[PDB]
């Protein structure tokens, strides 16, 4: 087995920059290495083959250079489309071997997310459990803490967070926070709020709503 | 055109057996190779198996060796991967890939990928709640509405707005594993101020493992 | 096993005396229930007949003819079910059992040939057919028999053809006998009446007391008046209980009749209820073990290796019939006509009888003897059901080497109810059936072969299934000269098992094989090709694999696993020449590929979309 | 050759009892659950029942679930349909059939037994004339007939001049009257010239009552 | 209770042509069709199973198709021997019922009926009954219905219509009708007739009875 050690997956760059991905084989690999691009949730495709030849349908801004056992995937000018996982696969032996992927994001402006509050609907209330969703979208960078205030109180140990992948164009992320409460304890208090603290926020911002008034 | 159809992805149980079928169109399978490759969730891809259908030569990776089995039919011009004794870690997106026959061994053409989830967990029909555009959720002239679809397993659930004909301002979200072993999504869209009041919006949630197709309207 | 299957020959002579006697013994050794018939003919004097003492029930008919033994012990026989009758009229035939009445002058004190006296103290039931006794120049007491007691009330064919002529003054019935109707002289031979001395409406009874009435489902006499106390069940014997029907194996709700499996399901086999069908028969959905699947139901090998008939949704496959099976029913042999139906028959059904006419022709039918080069029809056959008669082979063939892939013969159709093979009239020297690994049921006779060895060596027991099977030697070429000449297996043949001369045929061997011959060794590093071992098979290395003795040449069949390519590397493969590359999926060769210094099949840096005439010295298309 | 001789078909009162016996022959009896299917007069097929010989089990349509019984005598290849709790709408022809796979499509069928149920005794037929006139006919063609009425048991045979007029003669199927008594027509077309002199006789034979009646159908003052 | 229906009620078609017979079920069955051909007065013969495959030995002049809740039998070349009733039966669900019937008849001329009328015979008059006989001979097709005219109106329930089969040589459809009456019912009116609603004669014809002369 031949090992592929890739460049670190942290390559935040802006458009037009020359971006380099380092790929190193454990042993000699000749030029039998091809770069494949795969946006998450899709299928990969041959982006550069034989370590030197561009494939049909590929812009000339993409290039690949070989030096010993070190292969550099080079991008002259960054594009929003150039955001995916990139694998410098080698076929030099019977089991083709891949890398760990270089998540090439885009260095963009510090984006203030849009925030929304989603209280349980009437049907959701009648289901027996209330799920409050604090929704953020299009924040750069990703770091954005979400907290719940019930009777202006900390809510930890029950809230859950999920993060969207970076947008292929906006180069930002979206977050969803769910606070689940049984309606037995959901009707004790009257006003529910969610607060968000992001590096793109000057100050943490809260959204509150008084439950029960339709 | 050269297309690959992958079928057989779905929920499975630990200790079970499943089969993936890769059908090739636009080209003959008799003069190429076939490679089944896993896409591990959160990890880099992983070559799994190679089969040459002209003489049906089979090679497996060491780890999956012993359990997996492969076959191909040239007359039917397709391949099958019968996976046996599935493990929990096997949960991944399986892909069927081709080669350039000669002078070319790149995976030029890929399959679409089929999910295999092995978790020994129940399948629950998703529940839909319409999150309407309220006077507390307004953003200037853009009003945000959507559908909260919860308690669906295994993920995902295809969410379609207006049958996918309109794609502007569409932001689907990843399913988050709830503490109850279920997933939840918030299909939220933003629409102009004048658009509301003249065309109600429709969200269709489809959960194939539960075969649950629910259509809901988000209206004032 | 308490259940055997009897012969079916009627008046045809033995294949051989010294084989016929042992044939009987192997068929009726410890057997208690005799499915099929029971035939005793041409029994020589001083015949053993001990193996008959424990036979209790006969499911076919009893035939006895042309015998010189003075007494045939059948005491524990009780019931004769008369399924298929002799001459469609008789279920117990005893005829010609005496001297031919020609010369045969007896010397002083010599018992003349003929059955002295019937002795059947427990035969008290006959469920069909009649009795046929005649031409017995030494039989006694046959007339002083109340036969209508023996017959069953349903047996309306109470027709008896009984003869009384005798040449010996029979002793009178012993005074202890009641009614003077005695099987024999000894005191215990008096007939036991169970149908003339029963209560009103009692078919069978213990004695003349109205509480001696048997249950309504017994056969002949009863120990107690409960259905579990019968001497023989009339219809079904489920675990020692005489019932009218074996319990069904599916339960149906009274509203939808939905099928729910019943763990108490019982299949039917003969007059018995069996939990699971015996080895060779087939279990059908209707709940009866059989031999031939019904229409639109096809053989399917179950998961546990058993066979069963399954329903066909689409039309069932084109099963290639043989002879005597469905429509070639009375067809005797294979001419050049029917043989053409045997093209592409991997599985055959039915016999293949081979009378000598097959290889001696028939002028009336305008059929020549079939060609020794006409046998290619039978080459991909892998399973035969039923027997496989043989009485003609070509001399150009030194054996029956034709069927190298016949893996299974099943005895579902035996020649006379007894024989699953036959090798008589042949002149062959061995067999060479290297793949026959199972022989379902029935004795295999190999008869009157003057040029035959490889019968004292064949691995028998590993092919048979039941203890009742046996294999019979007769008129076969002597094993003594077989050994002296040396018609045995060779060293690689495991356990001295084989089928014919030459290292080709060994059912098992210690070393490996390269397809049709057990080898001395594989050729991994030393040997003209290079072969890697897999399942004790020496698969040859790929030709591109450079044979490098001292290192493993290959680790597989494909080019990838060669240790070091002989000529060039088109990674991950070995090539003799670095092929000219192709740009598209659709075939097109722009060359565009050249071998490197050490064999790396490099692509050509030059590109000529116009297919430039100028060619680089490396082979690349040089740009104009 | 597979053949299922049904038998036992005969007259039986309403709400009565009878025992049909379907003697099979030509195939292994215990390998095909057999079926009973009744075709009424002038109707489509029904499906009464099916029986599996080894178990003796029976599966029937609901409408008969408490009135019909199925038994097997595997000793004689028979198969007894014990018909009980009869009714007027029980007249039928009971085809005995064989399931191919135990999946309820049949292929080999019996000839059937006209199991007749009615409280009508055997009855002698009545013969009536249908003589024409010089005006009853059209052109050179003339129609003259005889009508058979009020006879119970099938069949009755009709001939003209002892079969001497087998030319343009129609005998329609019998008609079930208010009771089980039957009736049918038998007319014949003859040349108009033959009306004056040709002798016409109509002979009706009823074997179940063994009565033969001849009638004269010449016009009487017509 | 899968009411498995079929169409047309009648399929009149001459020798050597193409015609279709449609079977449609009450419910949905994947493949549960068994098509039967019945001769007029003998045992039905199995024809088709699984709606597509021909039974062993059955002539390949035709083969149905379909599934779900639509199946069809398509004649390629009709012949004199295939003029008999047909049905379908669904062997899928309880309780496995059959079809209803679709006859086949050779088409020919549309000859008008030769219609005659009769008065009752006095032998029945002295026997206390009354029978009126109407005859219609040698016409095609079977479409011809008879309206029994009694004066300016008509009744129902007293008419038994007896039809022979398709005749051998002429291949017409002879027919009779009988009107049954009590002895006293006869002396209620004189006007008895039978009209034919047939594309034979252009207009229906009323036939007169010989009352006074006979
Ligand atoms: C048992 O009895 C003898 C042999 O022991 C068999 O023949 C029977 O005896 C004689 C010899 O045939 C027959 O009597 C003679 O018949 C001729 C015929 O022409 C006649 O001309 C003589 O005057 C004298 O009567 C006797 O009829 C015959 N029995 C029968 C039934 O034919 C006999 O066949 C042996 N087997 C039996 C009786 O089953
Ligand atoms: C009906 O079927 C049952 C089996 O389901 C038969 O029972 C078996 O009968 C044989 C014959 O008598 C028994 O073998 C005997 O065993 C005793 C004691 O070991 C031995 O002394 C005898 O020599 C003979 O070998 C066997 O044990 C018995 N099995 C049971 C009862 O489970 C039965 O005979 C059949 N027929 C009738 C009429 O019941
Ligand atoms: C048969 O046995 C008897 C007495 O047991 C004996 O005299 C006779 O010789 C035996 N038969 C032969 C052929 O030896
Ligand atoms: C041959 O026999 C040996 C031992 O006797 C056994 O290990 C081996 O499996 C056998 N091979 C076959 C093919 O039966
Ligand atoms: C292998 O065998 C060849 C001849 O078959 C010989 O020339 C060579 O020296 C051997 N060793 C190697 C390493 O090739």
């Amino acid at each position: 087995d031949i090992q592929m050690t890739q460049s670190p997956s942290s390559l935040s760059a802006s458009v037009g920059d020359r971006v380099t991905i380092t790929c190193r084989a454990s042993q000699d690999v000749n030029t039998a290495v091809a770069w494949y691009q795969q946006k998450p949730g899709k299928a990969p495709k041959l982006l550069i083959y034989s370590a030197s030849f561009l494939y049909s349908g590929v812009p000339s801004r993409f290039s690949g250079s070989r030096s010993g056992t070190d292969f550099t995937l080079t991008i002259s000018s960054l594009q929003p489309e150039d955001f995916a996982t990139y694998y410098c696969q080698q076929h030099y032996t019977t089991p083709p071997t891949f890398g760990q992927g270089t998540k090439v994001e885009i260095k963009r402006t510090v984006a203030a997310p849009s925030v929304f509050i989603f209280p349980p609907s009437d049907e959701q209330l009648k289901s027996g459990t209330a799920s409050v969703v604090c929704l953020l979208n299009n924040f750069y960078p990703r770091e954005a803490k979400v907290q719940w205030k019930v009777d202006n109180a900390l809510q930890s140990g029950n809230s859950q967070e999920s993060v969207t992948e970076q947008d292929s164009k906006d180069s930002t992320y979206s977050l969803s926070s769910t606070l689940t409460l049984s309606k037995a304890d959901y009707e004790k208090h009257k006003v529910y709020a969610c607060e968000v603290t992001h590096q793109g926020l000057s100050s943490p911002v809260t959204k509150s709503f008084n439950r029960g008034e339709c | 055109e050269v297309q690959l159809v992958e079928s057989g992805g779905g929920l499975v149980q630990p200790g079970g057996s499943l089969r993936l079928s890769c059908a090739a169109s636009g080209f003959n399978i008799k003069d190429t190779y076939i490679h089944w490759v896993r896409q591990a969730p959160g990890k880099g891809l992983e070559w799994v198996a190679r089969i040459y259908p002209t003489n049906g030569y089979t090679r497996y990776a060491d780890s999956v060796k012993g359990r997996f089995t492969i076959s191909a039919d040239t007359s039917k011009n397709t391949a099958y991967l019968q996976m046996n004794s599935l493990r929990a870690e096997d949960t991944a997106v399986y892909y069927c890939s081709r080669w350039g026959g000669d002078g070319f061994y790149a995976m030029d053409y890929w399959g679409q990928g089929t999910l295999v989830t092995v978790s020994s967990a129940s399948t629950k029909g998703p529940s839909v709640f319409p999150l309407a555009p309220s006077s507390k959720s307004t953003s200037g002239g853009t009003a945000a509405l959507g559908c909260l679809v919860k308690d669906y397993f295994p993920e995902p659930v295809t969410v379609s707005w207006n049958s996918g004909a309109l794609t502007s301002g569409v932001h689907t979200f990843p399913a988050v594993l709830q503490s109850s072993g279920l997933y939840s999504l918030s299909s939220v869209v933003t629409v102009p101020s004048s658009s509301l009041g003249t065309q109600t919006y429709i969200c269709n949630v489809n959960h194939k493992p539960s075969n649950t197709k629910v259509d809901k309207k988000v209206e004032p | 096993t308490q259940v055997c299957t009897g012969t079916d020959m009627k008046l045809r002579l033995p294949a051989s005396p010294e084989t016929h006697l042992d044939m009987l013994r192997h068929l009726y050794q410890g057997c208690q229930v005799v499915q099929g018939n029971l035939e005793l003919t041409y029994l020589p004097t001083n015949a053993s007949l001990s193996f008959l003492q424990d036979i209790q029930e006969v499911q076919g008919y009893v035939l006895i003819a042309h015998n010189q033994v003075r007494q045939v012990p059948l005491q524990r026989l009780r019931i004769v079910r008369g399924t298929q009758l002799f001459e469609d009229n008789y279920a117990l035939a005893v005829l010609d059992n005496g001297d031919p009445l020609n010369n045969t002058t007896p010397v002083t004190g010599a018992s003349p040939g003929g059955l002295r006296e019937l002795q059947l103290r427990s035969l008290t039931e006959i469920l069909k057919g009649g009795v046929l006794i005649q031409r017995n120049p030494q039989l006694c007491y046959q007339d002083t028999i109340l036969w209508k007691d023996i017959f069953h009330k349903n047996n309306q064919l109470a027709l008896t053809l009984i003869d009384t002529n005798r040449s010996r003054a029979c002793h009178p019935c012993s005074p202890m006998c009641k009614g003077s109707r005695c099987w024999g002289e000894s005191s215990e031979d008096c007939q036991s009446l169970t149908r003339t001395v029963c209560a009103g409406g009692c078919a069978r009874c213990k004695g003349p007391l109205p509480t001696d009435c048997c249950h309504e489902q017994c056969a002949a006499g009863c120990t107690g008046p409960k259905h579990s106390d019968c001497l023989a069940c009339l219809h079904f014997n489920h675990s020692g209980i005489c019932e009218l029907h074996c319990p069904a194996l599916v339960t149906y709700n009274t509203d939808t009749f939905e099928s729910m499996p019943n763990p108490e399901g019982r299949y039917t086999f003969g007059a018995s209820c069996v939990t699971a069908c015996p080895y060779n028969y087939l279990s059908t959905d209707v709940g009866s073990c059989t031999l031939v699947c019904p229409l639109h139901n096809q053989e399917v090998t179950a998961e546990d290796g058993t066979q069963r008939c399954e329903k066909c949704s689409k039309p069932c496959a084109r099963v290639c019939y043989g002879l005597g099976m469905e429509h070639l029913r009375e067809v005797r042999a294979v001419t050049s006509a029917n043989i053409q139906e045997f093209a592409g028959c991997k599985k055959i059904f039915g016999s293949l009888a081979f009378l000598p006419e097959s290889f001696d022709g028939d002028p009336a039918s305008n059929t020549a003897p079939l060609q020794p080069e006409q046998l290619q029809v039978f080459e991909t056959l892998e399973e035969i059901t039923g027997y496989l008669y043989i009485s003609a082979w070509p001399d150009s063939l030194p054996d029956l080497s034709v069927f190298q892939n016949l893996q299974v013969i099943r005895g579902r159709i035996l020649h006379n109810g007894a024989y699953s093979l036959t090798l008589q009239g042949l002149g062959i020297s061995w067999l060479g059936l290297r793949s026959l690994r199972e022989l379902g049921s029935g004795l295999a006779l190999i008869h009157h072969n003057t040029h035959l060895c490889f019968v004292h060596t064949v691995p028998w027991d590993q092919l048979f299934r039941n203890p009742h099977q046996a294999l019979l030697h007769t008129a076969n070429r002597p094993e003594d000269e077989c050994v002296g000449e040396g018609l045995a297996c060779h060293q690689l043949c495991a356990r001295g098992h084989c089928w014919g001369p030459g290292p080709t045929q060994c059912v098992n061997c210690s070393q490996f094989l390269r397809g049709q011959e057990c080898v001395e060794e594989c050729r991994v590093l030393q040997g003209l090709p290079r072969e890697y071992v897999n399942a004790r098979h020496c698969l040859p290395c790929h030709p591109e694999c450079q044979p490098q003795n001292g290192s493993v040449t290959c680790f597989g069949p494909e080019a990838d696993q060669c240790v070091a390519c002989a000529h060039y590397k088109d990674p991950p493969f070995c090539v003799a020449r670095c092929p000219s590359g192709v740009k598209p999926d659709l075939s097109y060769m722009p060359i565009w590929k050249f071998p490197d210094e050490e064999g790396a099949c490099q692509p050509c840096p030059i590109n000529c979309t116009h297919s430039c005439v100028d060619l680089d010295d490396k082979g690349c298309p040089a740009e104009q």
